[PDB]
């Protein structure tokens, strides 16, 4: 039997538009539908329904198989309300998709409605086909809570004859500790090291350390500044006064380690920035509030991908995210240095996640990556 | 007798109980309507009606729709009064109250084309390869038999609807082709937009001159060429919708032409599945493109006018990639899948390009075309500063308030000049001493700035923009041999 779950008081269910789907996908979600109606999970629903959600088809890791993802983001924000910290330090994580059981469990009957989506046509040709979850649907926030004392008294059993190894379990997966966590580590800021050094050069250097004082006040480039007075010709190479040499060191010792005071406030919001570099190179911070980074890192395409930009975003939005749940238990905001609607269209393309971030649109300052690089 | 949709009212409401206005098996309780002569004003009852699921609000492309041997429209008569509305929600109809649709309700339209959905069900089971595209109270049905046995199949569809209380025309009173819907002309080999004829007038006024520029875009979609800009200038300033703008010596000539264009007639052909899609984009203009999509060379499924501004400052090849993401993006819905692209730039250029560019951007399956004129881009910044090359350190800077400012610079050769500016913004006083480093300065540039505003326009390779200013220092920019600009704090 089901368990009544409710929206927040007072709000409604969600009217999110459809995206248009290419032929493919569409074919790939109405056969996926068919045997899902047959198997009663999903049911047809009249115009009496005004609620609608997202869909798309996904191509899970390494599989061939197409997977349905619904975007119950709009769902999961209005939806009622109802983490292992050992688990980023496990030397290897394991995430298994264990989504189907969801299928099991009816869904309150009263709820059903909300879960609504639709499958457009090519061309508008017809009115699209309208459906409705019957049993807790993939990717809703209400399912792993719901299946949760079901969850457990499963994972009973192992958790007492292996209380070692970690089991945790966000949304549509479970991670047992392919990920491999101990190995993470944070980009720290880095000054260049060199025989000769030129006005540009310094100014360069002394760039860098102004903005890396916003989060290490203790740099000092007096003395740097110094051998930069007068207006000489960029090429003009410049050796070091020892006040300078000494002014370079303590800046490197501050920059050996992350700064102080930059605790996990699970109150707030997680934001992650990414910034392109080129070469297939992609910086990211996680902050919750600015200059106070929660971890900071490096992500490098994967094969083929060399030619695709778009690609390699979407394929470095996963991994970071996926960081984020194995470290806080949440997904972070992106600001994603890309187009719109470039994103919006290609996106749904090179997906494997079950879950989907929230994310924004930013146009990243030139300054900010010749200083995370 | 179809399935009856279940219909309630919004949370926290009650039907409407309005008095009536005193005047002079369809239809057989606290509640009352207005009527009269029939028509019932639901307004009321509307604002209580609960939500549907939206009406087909995007309607389909003639050039994404497959080539049909016969086509035929049936319109179906008494639509709404021929579903039946749901037995507990009918007190609140009450005016006698409704058994069926009302004309003029909330989820009339929404509940008769689920239930025309349902009709149809059985019928398109049956007969795969005749399609049938509703649209309001019109049934399109193509079929690729011949015209006896297409006429006996439109019969079999008649009496299908027939057994639903669905009453439709029979062969002698239906439509026949080419059907005018949407501002197109159908043809079961071929399209096009319904008949434009451009008035031959000797006295226009505003709205005149709006609706014909309305019609001639509307065109664009198929007739490349049109122009609308010297009649647009005649707009300008226009007190009234009935002032009377006589037609500039300009203005009488790109209307001549265009009615030469539209004498004229192009057809578009129509999808074929089976056959790859391809789009052609071409710069016509700084800041317009055009293209055309097709199978075949020439045969256009499909062409288009593009001309927007992505912001202030930009260049060809940010154009010519939004230019294919608009593409795509309609190319999606019309046929569901990416039209290979024939592009006017060369794979080097677009390399460079987005291999440095800051934002991720990428272009879909194309290949270079080469039909004059290419982009490309129009000047390089240096990666490392340059030896030889004298260096400007430049300065800008303006209150605020009194819009006065300066900008100048000095160089490690002496040089220096510093000019006052007027009615000036910081931004604009900081693109100044830019400017006046690129002037003032030889065929190579060492260019020191603090203004990461300035910095970053700069590095984004604008070719074009809506600043004067900006556009100064592109001409200038495109002069240099080299121009390495470099950025450093401020005070
Ligand atoms: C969107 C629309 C409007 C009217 C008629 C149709 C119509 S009638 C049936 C569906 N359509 C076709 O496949 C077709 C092909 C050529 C002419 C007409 C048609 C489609």
């Amino acid at each position: 039997e089901t368990v009544p779950v409710k929206l927040k008081p007072g709000m409604d269910g969600p009217k999110v538009k459809q995206w248009p789907l290419t032929e493919e996908k569409i074919k790939a979600l109405v056969e996926i539908c068919t045997e899902m109606e047959k198997e009663g999970k999903i049911s047809k629903i009249g115009p009496e329904n005004p609620y609608n959600t997202p869909v798309f088809a996904i191509k899970k890791k390494d599989s061939t198989k197409w997977r349905k993802l619904v975007d119950f983001r709009e769902l999961n924000k209005r939806t009622q309300d109802f983490h292992p910290a050992g688990l980023k330090k496990k030397k290897s994580v394991t995430v298994l998709d264990v989504g189907d059981a969801y299928f099991s469990v009816p869904l309150d009957e009263d709820f059903r409605k909300y879960t609504a989506f639709t499958i457009p046509s090519i061309n508008n040709e017809t009115p699209g086909i309208r459906y409705q979850y019957n049993v807790l649907p993939q990717g809703w926030k209400g399912s792993p809570a719901i299946f949760q004392s079901s969850m457990t008294k499963i994972l009973e059993p192992f958790r007492k004859q292996n209380p070692d190894i970690v089991i945790y379990q966000y949304m549509d997966d479970l991670y047992v500790g392919e990920l491999h966590p101990d190995k993470w580590t944070v980009q720290p800021i880095v000054l260049p090291e060199k025989d000769s050094w030129t006005v540009n050069d310094i100014q360069k250097l002394v760039g860098k350390l102004n903005w890396a004082s916003q989060i290490y006040p203790g740099i000092k480039v007096r003395q740097l500044c110094k051998l930069l007075r007068g207006t000489k010709a960029l090429t003009e190479v410049i050796p070091l006064t020892e006040e300078a040499e000494l002014e370079l060191a303590e800046n490197r010792e501050i920059l050996k380690e992350p700064v102080h005071g930059v605790y996990y406030d699970p109150s707030k919001d997680l934001i992650a920035e990414i910034q392109k570099q080129g070469q297939g190179q992609w910086t990211y911070q996680i902050y919750q509030e600015p200059f106070k980074n929660l971890k900071t890192g490096k992500y490098a395409r994967m094969r083929g991908a060399h030619t695709n930009d778009v690609k390699q975003l979407t394929e470095a939005v996963q991994k970071i995210t996926t960081e984020s749940i194995v470290i806080w238990g949440k997904t972070p905001k992106f600001k994603l240095p890309i187009q719109k609607e470039t994103w919006e269209t290609w996106w749904t393309e090179y997906w494997q996640a079950t879950w989907i971030p929230e994310w924004e649109f930013v146009n990243t300052p030139p300054l900010v990556k010749l200083w995370y690089q | 007798p179809i399935e009856t949709v279940p219909v309630k009212l919004k949370p926290g409401m009650d039907g409407p109980k309005v008095k009536q206005w005193p005047l002079t098996g369809k239809i057989s309780n606290p509640y009352n309507t207005p009527v009269f002569a029939k028509l019932v004003d639901f307004r009321e009852l509307n604002k209580r009606t609960q939500d549907f699921w939206e009406v087909q609000l995007g309607i389909p492309h003639p050039a994404g729709l497959k080539k049909k041997k016969s086509v035929t429209v049936l319109d179906v008569g008494d639509a709404y009064f021929s579903v039946p509305l749901d037995e507990d929600f009918r007190k609140y109809t009450a005016f006698y109250q409704y058994n069926v649709l009302p004309q003029g309700w909330k989820g009339s339209p929404a509940i008769f084309q689920s239930s025309m959905t349902k009709i149809l069900e059985p019928f398109r089971k049956q007969n795969p390869d005749i399609v049938i595209y509703q649209y309001m109270d019109d049934l399109y049905v193509g079929s690729d038999l011949e015209i006896g046995q297409h006429r006996t199949k439109i019969e079999e569809l008649r009496q299908h609807l027939l057994r639903w209380g669905l009453t439709t025309p029979d062969k002698k009173h239906q439509k026949e082709p080419p059907f005018l819907w949407m501002g197109y002309e159908l043809h079961p080999d071929k399209w096009t937009v319904q008949p434009i004829v451009l008035p031959e007038k000797d006295s226009w006024t505003v709205n005149d001159i709006q609706k014909l520029v309305g019609k001639l875009n509307w065109a664009s979609q198929i007739y490349p060429g049109i122009k609308v800009r010297q009649l647009c200038k005649l707009l300008r300033g226009t007190k009234a919708l009935t002032e009377v703008i006589p037609l500039t010596e300009e203005a009488e000539l790109e209307l001549a032409e265009n009615r030469e264009i539209l004498k004229e007639p192009v057809h578009g052909v129509y999808y074929d599945p089976s056959k790859d899609l391809i789009a052609e984009i071409q710069k016509q203009g700084q800041g317009q493109w055009t293209y055309q999509i097709y199978q075949e060379p020439f045969k256009n499924l499909k062409t288009g006018k593009y001309a927007r501004m992505r912001g202030a400052h930009t260049n060809d090849v940010k154009q010519l990639t939004e230019a294919v993401q608009k593409i795509t993006t309609e190319s999606i819905v019309i046929w569901g899948k990416t039209p290979k692209f024939k592009l006017p730039i060369q794979k080097e250029t677009w390399e460079t390009w987005w291999t440095e560019y800051w934002q991720a951007t990428w272009i879909p399956e194309w290949e270079f075309v080469n039909t004059p004129p290419l982009v490309k881009l129009w000047y390089q910044l240096e990666k490392e500063p340059i030896v030889g090359a004298e260096t400007f350190y430049v300065d800008g800077a303006a209150n605020r308030e009194t819009k006065l400012g300066k900008a100048g610079y000095v160089t490690n050769r002496g040089r220096q000049k510093v000019v006052t500016l007027t009615d000036t913004t910081n931004q604009k006083t900081e693109l100044q001493a830019i400017y006046l480093a690129l002037q003032d300065s030889g065929l190579e540039v060492n260019i020191v700035t603090d203004s990461q505003y300035a910095l970053g326009i700069i590095q984004a390779q604008p070719d074009q923009s809506e600043s004067e200013l900006v556009n100064q220092i592109i001409e200038q920019l495109i002069k240099k041999e080299k121009v390495y600009l470099a950025w450093v704090p401020a005070h």
